[PDB]
RNA sequence: CGGUGAUUGGCGCAGCCUGGUAGCGCACUUCGUUCGGGACGAAGGGGUCGGAGGUUCGAAUCCUCUAUCACCGACCA
RNA sequence: UGCCUGGCGGCCGUAGCGCGGUGGUCCCACCUGACCCCAUGCCGAACUCAGAAGUGAAACGCCGUAGCGCCGAUGGUAGUGUGGGGUCUCCCCAUGCGAGAGUAGGGAACUGCCAGGCAA
RNA sequence: UCCUCCUAAAGAGUAACGGAGGAGCACGAAGGUUGGCUAAUCCUGGUCGGACAUCAGGAGGUUAGUGCAAUGGCAUAAGCCAGCUUGACUGCGAGCGUGACGGCGCGAGCAGGUGCGAAAGCAGGUCAUAGUGAUCCGGUGGUUCUGAAUGGAAGGGCCAUC
RNA sequence: CGACUUACCAACCCGAUGCAAACUGCGAAUACCGGAGAAUGUUAUCACGGGAGACACACGGCGGGUGCUAACGUCCGUC
RNA sequence: CCGCCG
RNA sequence: UAGUCCGGAUUGGAGUCUGCAACUCGACUCCAUGAAGUCGGAAUCGCUAGUAAUCGUGGAUCAGAAUGCCACGGUGAAUAC
């Protein structure tokens, strides 16, 4: 947690004087970093639902929790119940560690970067990202994979506006095209 | 919501213990001072109350809001239950886990001599 | 022609069997019921298909509750 | 956090080609060698070459020699 | 239907037995349940036969 | 599943899928059973067709072979479970244990298998249903069972 | 033919046609048709009111047709005995009780839409007459 | 027990009398003023099947059998008889040569054969509409003269005999349909 | 009038029964063969189940209303 | 006794929302830490535990406001019990009961038992 | 034959070849208990990923769900999930409900023996209401209750059942 | 690879408007069950026992189904 | 063996 | 032993040359790109000797612009019952 540290008393003291806020609770903080692997085809091999969720325990730091079909639908031919995508909710302690682990030396992995973008967000301070391949994380050994998917970071704030926790992004710098 | 959950999840067993007339021993846990009372049949009136937030409790006390602090809440409440002539109650968890500060609570009850 | 329908059932003979004041030896129906239309209330028990069954050789008293007003069927102890 | 069905979060020591000796936790193992990190990355000086690309009299003018 | 009816005999001494249903084809392992011997006026395990 | 890693504190071998599938291909000796689940129901009836059955090794519906409550069915099969096999004539040969176990005990195990040949039949049998029975030790016994004692 | 679309069930009683009218007050338009005598209009009977009723008016102006059948109307063919069954549907009926503004009227005088009404009361089973929209 | 009357059936219905099941293909219900009702039903014969023609009264008519006509799968031969699986549930099937009759050549291995079986019992095999198979003994036809379409015949890998162009030998994997018997085309 | 079963590729027919795919023979398309057409050999394409309303996660299939094409009836006086 | 507050009710929208303001020594809420008691079909987020640095932000309580929900007359209308009547698929008269909708209007609940705080 | 709604005229009941639909089961968990949890559908943001999969937040409020038709019921949830489990237990049963009768339904409590819960307590199947057939004859198991001179047995009876 | 002008169809909401046996956030009259009390009525009430007959109904009023808001039609309710 | 006609 | 250091299409850029002129519409180079393609269905053609096959060179037409045509040598078969 270097960016915890780092945010006790540089970037909560930071956003005192962006948005004048009266009392320090009001400052926007971090809740929680919820990485969705949205496997999809899972429908074939069930295994191929194994190796991903084996990636999701390398890119994150704990085991991750297979999620079931909510609603069936006959567009996609999945069931009530069966299981189609793995999520970790990663938050406290290890959040920051990702989310040092994120910026600093993930994001300059992702091949033909440019930026991340000032619209991802949903009107509330939630940014998501979303990533196409496995290997911009270096948990990732690149001979034990054999498939491109990705998955999606998103990020639940405890902010108000669009520009509200864009502003506690932008100081962990998050490099915003 | 934090409270309103905890409200409908002790309902199912406050609503039954009424239809029992049972007075009951009524439990509020609270991340300080652990509360406790004896509330008569009608359920309008209270019989006996004791808790950590009372002065004669928390003098002895180094911290109010731990196990030892909640066992010293229901050797109180049992205490003062026994000299009203109340003997048998029922405990009410009021939605909290049967686990901790609560359990104290009526462990320590059950020691003193408030038979349930 | 033909027709198509002509079926219906041994009509269940439900409702409210003692009304309001009229005392009522324990375990006497009071109410034969689909649902809950009707709740038990003081003294007064609920069978498996919603029979609200007398249990105490009193009256009988309906009431609105709570804060959902479900009538509520009590028996005042005489 | 639960006993035995984590994977294993022993402490890493990171080094990229800038000297960026930085100690993160992660999962990898032993060690980890790196290309660019935040810090020494193309996206402050990368725009930078994005900006003065386009134009065409001043191709021409080029093949003017005057 | 498909539903046959199967016998649940007392391991007791005896020859108390229950009687019940169960879906073969579909759970075809034999029901253990643990039932009440009026004979024995104990609490015994009974066991599935036909 | 987890019935790739849960059948492995059932102590079996080779836990698996189409792997056991190369080994059918290159034809192993090493395995004597194969048990599945409605799962793997779709290799050994797609891929191993006759190698399975040539030599018997399948499950269905008839034999105990594939529930999915797989982790408890193998924490005794592979102890002490000797396989009733058809035969086009009238023989059903099982198999008694080691010399040197308690003796009188064999005599209910070859008793305890009789009530359950005895438990189902194919509802058409003919005149007798146990005609001869001797129990050879391996090549040199000759002990005359009685069917009905 | 004005008709019902998707309706819940084919076929419905006969019901009594008891009581007083609805619309009673004239409120999308300036100048009304309202009923004074108890009868049933059809679909055919609305709409034959209406062609009779556009026209003298030519067609500029804006007409509010405040009925509508909502209700089946069963008919036995003929030679068949009582019994097996309701009949099938042949037309729908609204029903009018005495008070009803069937029709309304405005963008045009007070006298051509006085001299359009009656070319469409012709037409209708009821006995009609003409109403103005009245302040309050 | 599932009787039927002969004023009900429509096709397909699957009945039993006189020891054998049979297969309603149609029926005419006919009934005239002044005589009764009757049913001059079009029915087939389920295990020997050519046809039968029965013309049943308004009362009465037969039991009906078990008959169910599910997927199986073929996947194995012994002696005589073939085994057969369900991709639904997987319970075995042994059918017999009685059952296989005049489609032993047919089936390969892995077909998706049906089958009908009869009150727990296969007697049926109906082999798919067409089959990939291999020839083993064919000559190795020449032209020579022949302007007329030359059509030589050949000995496939099932012991099955078809007629097949001259430009397939041995081990041109060939397939062909099962119902007539005809080469249709070869898989390459 | 009702009573009963079908209307699936340009045509005619299977699939439905028992829900998860739309096939078959002709033709038509290209190539080959031929002096050319016909025959023949090879590659290939084209329907999405008469229409409507549901049931179901999901309908050519199960359901109801229909449509106009077949068949069978239209008794006793 | 008077204010604030917390548990348990009485009652059940005149009591519910919206909008504007407001409170921290008490209490309460977030909050702090979690190796453990216990806990997550992953996650101390929740549950649980150990404590008290910070803030009243959220939430909660209180206050103000009718913008909605809700309460709501009198009069009339509809209906109808009984008895007569008519130009009798509908209505009328005598008598008794008499809505629903809408209108004026009210209205930002009230209240009991205990305990804590603070002033008397 | 059975169940649900309307006709049915606000107690129950109520007919027609009146208007609409369903049943001839399923389940050893889909039953019991304890502990928790809260839907439908749109909206935005997000790798493959679209009208629609999974993730996140909001609006919304039970428009959802309820093994299966319809009605009544359901937040204390009867709806969803997890652990332990066999009360889907034997002998009775005050008291009513409902049928012309055969019958059918509800049932606090009592004794014995269990389960779950720290406990108060709940549990003699399931949200309720369809999922079904009387006798005679006969089959199996149990119980010396009778047992044609007596002793057994056979056959009857009772009990469990088919 | 993208759109420009755009005589027209129109969901959710808002304001107004009707309809319903199988619609209800409302809701009578009567009828019904039960309790108290006075007058009145040859116990008119109930229970048991002997004997029956009857189980083809008709019209009229009101509330309806059905039919054509046809029938001295038909089918229930009540007098 | 097959081989139609302009 | 791979769509690979195979194959070179397609295409972006930067040029040279000829010619009044290189957009329609040239050849050539350079850098980048890196496609189909894994020996070809029915059918079908050429060749019996310095031949087939394979490898390069030259000319004519012509400012420039050939994989064509016309010529020249290198290596050099198999088979004919």
């Amino acid at each position: 947690a270097k960016l915890h540290d780092y945010y006790k008393d540089e970037v909560v003291k930071k956003l005192m004087t962006e948005f004048n806020y009266n009392s320090v609770m009001q400052v926007p903080r971090v809740e929680k970093i919820t990485l969705n692997m949205g496997v999809g085809e899972a429908i074939a091999d069930k295994k191929l639902l194994d190796n991903a969720a084996a990636d999701l325990a390398a890119i994150s730091g704990q085991k991750p929790l297979i999620t079931k079909a909510r609603k069936s639908v006959a567009g996609f031919k999945i069931r009530q119940g069966y299981p189609i995508g793995c999520k970790v909710t990663l938050r406290g302690e290890r959040m920051w560690e990702f989310f040092e682990r994120l910026i600093t030396i993930a994001v300059p992995r992702i091949r033909d970067f440019r930026g991340l973008s000032a619209k991802s967000f949903d009107g509330r301070g939630n940014y998501s990202m979303g990533v196409r391949e496995q290997i911009i994380f270096p948990e990732i050994d690149y001979d034990k994979v054999d498939r491109v998917r990705g998955l999606d970071i998103t990020i639940t704030t405890t902010a108000k506006s669009d520009e509200e926790g864009r502003a506690l992004l932008a100081a962990f710098d998050f490099p915003f095209r | 919501d934090k409270k309103s959950a905890r409200i409908r999840r002790a309902t199912r067993a406050r609503r039954k213990l009424q239809e029992l007339g049972a007075t009951r021993l009524v439990v509020h846990r609270t991340p300080r001072h652990i509360y406790a009372q004896v509330i008569a049949p009608n359920g309008s009136e209270v019989l006996v109350a004791a808790s950590t937030v009372e002065k004669a409790i928390a003098e002895q006390l180094k911290y109010t809001g731990n196990k030892d602090a909640a066992a010293a809440v229901g050797k109180a409440v049992a205490e003062r239950a026994l000299e009203k002539g109340i003997k048998d109650v029922s405990f009410d968890r009021s939605g909290f886990q049967y686990h901790g500060r609560v359990q104290a609570l009526a462990d320590a009850a059950r020691e003193a001599g408030l038979q349930f | 022609g033909s027709t198509r329908n002509g079926r219906d059932s041994e009509a269940k003979r439900l409702g409210v069997k003692r009304f309001g004041g009229e005392s009522v030896l324990a375990g006497s129906i009071i109410v034969r019921q689909r649902g809950t239309k009707f709740h038990a209330g003081a003294n007064v028990g609920c069978g498996r298909d919603h029979t609200l069954f007398a249990k105490a050789d009193g009256k009988v008293k309906f009431e609105v509750k709570g804060p959902k007003n479900r009538k509520f069927i009590s028996i005042e102890a005489e | 956090m639960k006993k035995d069905i984590h994977p294993k979060y022993e402490e890493i020591t990171a080094s990229c080609s800038c000297g960026n000796v930085m100690k993160i936790r992660s999962t990898v193992g032993h060690d980890l060698n790196l290309d660019v990190c935040s810090k020494c990355h193309p996206f402050f000086t990368g725009k930078q070459r994005d900006v003065a690309t386009g134009g065409r009299v001043d191709r021409f003018n080029k093949r003017f020699n005057i | 239907g498909i539903r046959e009816k199967i016998k649940l005999v007392s391991s007791a001494g005896t020859g108390h037995f229950y009687t019940t249903t169960k879906n073969k084809r579909t759970k075809p392992e034999k029901l253990e349940l643990k039932k009440f011997d009026p004979v024995v006026r104990q609490h015994v395990i009974y066991k599935e036969a036909k | 599943g987890a019935n790739a890693e849960a059948a492995k504190a059932a102590g079996a071998e080779l836990v698996g899928m189409e792997d056991l599938a190369d080994q059918i291909k290159k034809g192993e000796m090493n395995f004597d059973v194969v048990i599945a689940s409605p799962d793997a129901m779709r290799v050994v009836g797609q891929l191993g067709q006759v190698l399975g059955p040539r030599g018997l090794m399948p499950n269905p519906k008839v034999g105990t072979v594939t529930p999915n409550v797989a982790e408890a069915v193998k924490n005794a099969k592979a102890g002490q479970v000797r396989y009733r096999n058809d035969k086009n004539g009238i023989i059903h040969t099982t198999i008694g244990k080691v010399d040197f176990d308690a003796d009188k005990l064999k005599e209910n195990l070859e008793a305890l298998l009789v009530a359950l040949k005895k438990a189902k039949p194919t509802q058409a049998k003919g005149v007798y249903i146990k005609k001869v029975s001797i129990s050879t030790t391996m090549g040199a016994g000759v002990a005359v069972d009685q069917a009905g004692l | 033919m004005l008709q019902p679309k998707r309706t819940k069930f084919r076929k419905m009683h006969k019901g009594r046609n008891r009581g007083l009218a609805q619309g009673t007050d004239v409120s999308f338009g300036s100048f009304g048709l309202k009923a004074v005598g108890r009868g049933r209009l059809t679909a055919r009977q609305i709409e034959a009111a209406r062609r009779a009723m556009t026209r003298a008016v030519k067609r500029q102006g804006k007409i509010w047709i405040r009925v509508f059948p909502d209700k089946p109307i069963t008919e036995k063919p003929l030679a068949v005995r009582m019994g097996k069954g309701k009949g099938n549907v042949e037309y729908w009926v609204a029903l009018i009780q005495p008070g009803k503004v069937l029709y309304e009227m405005d963008g045009v005088p007070e006298e051509l839409a006085r001299e359009a009404f009656k070319l469409a009361a012709a037409k209708l089973p009821i006995k009609t007459t003409f109403v103005t929209k009245t302040v309050m | 027990m599932a009787t039927y009357y002969s004023n009900d059936f429509r096709a397909g219905l699957k009945i039993m009398l006189d020891g054998e099941p049979y297969a309603v293909e149609a029926s005419e219900f006919v009934k005239p003023g002044k005589g009764q009702a009757f049913a001059r039903v079009k029915l087939r014969r389920l295990l020997t099947g050519t046809r039968v023609e029965k013309t049943f009264k308004s009362t009465d008519s037969a039991e009906g059998a078990d008959v169910v006509d599910m997927n199986l799968t073929y996947l194995y031969n012994d002696g005589e008889f073939w085994h057969f699986m369900n991709n639904e549930t997987f319970e075995q099937l042994s059918a017999d040569a009685k059952a296989i009759g005049d489609n032993a050549k047919w089936l390969l291995d892995q077909a998706e054969c049906i089958v009908t079986l009869w009150n727990g019992q296969p007697i049926s095999v109906t082999p798919p509409n067409f089959v990939e198979l291999e020839i083993v003994d064919t000559d190795p036809g020449l032209k020579g003269d022949t302007a007329g379409t030359g059509g030589k015949p050949a000995t496939l890998s099932t012991g099955a005999v078809v007629k097949v162009p001259l430009f397939v030998q041995i081990g041109e994997v060939i397939k062909v349909d099962t119902r007539s018997g005809e080469y249709v085309s070869r898989v390459k």
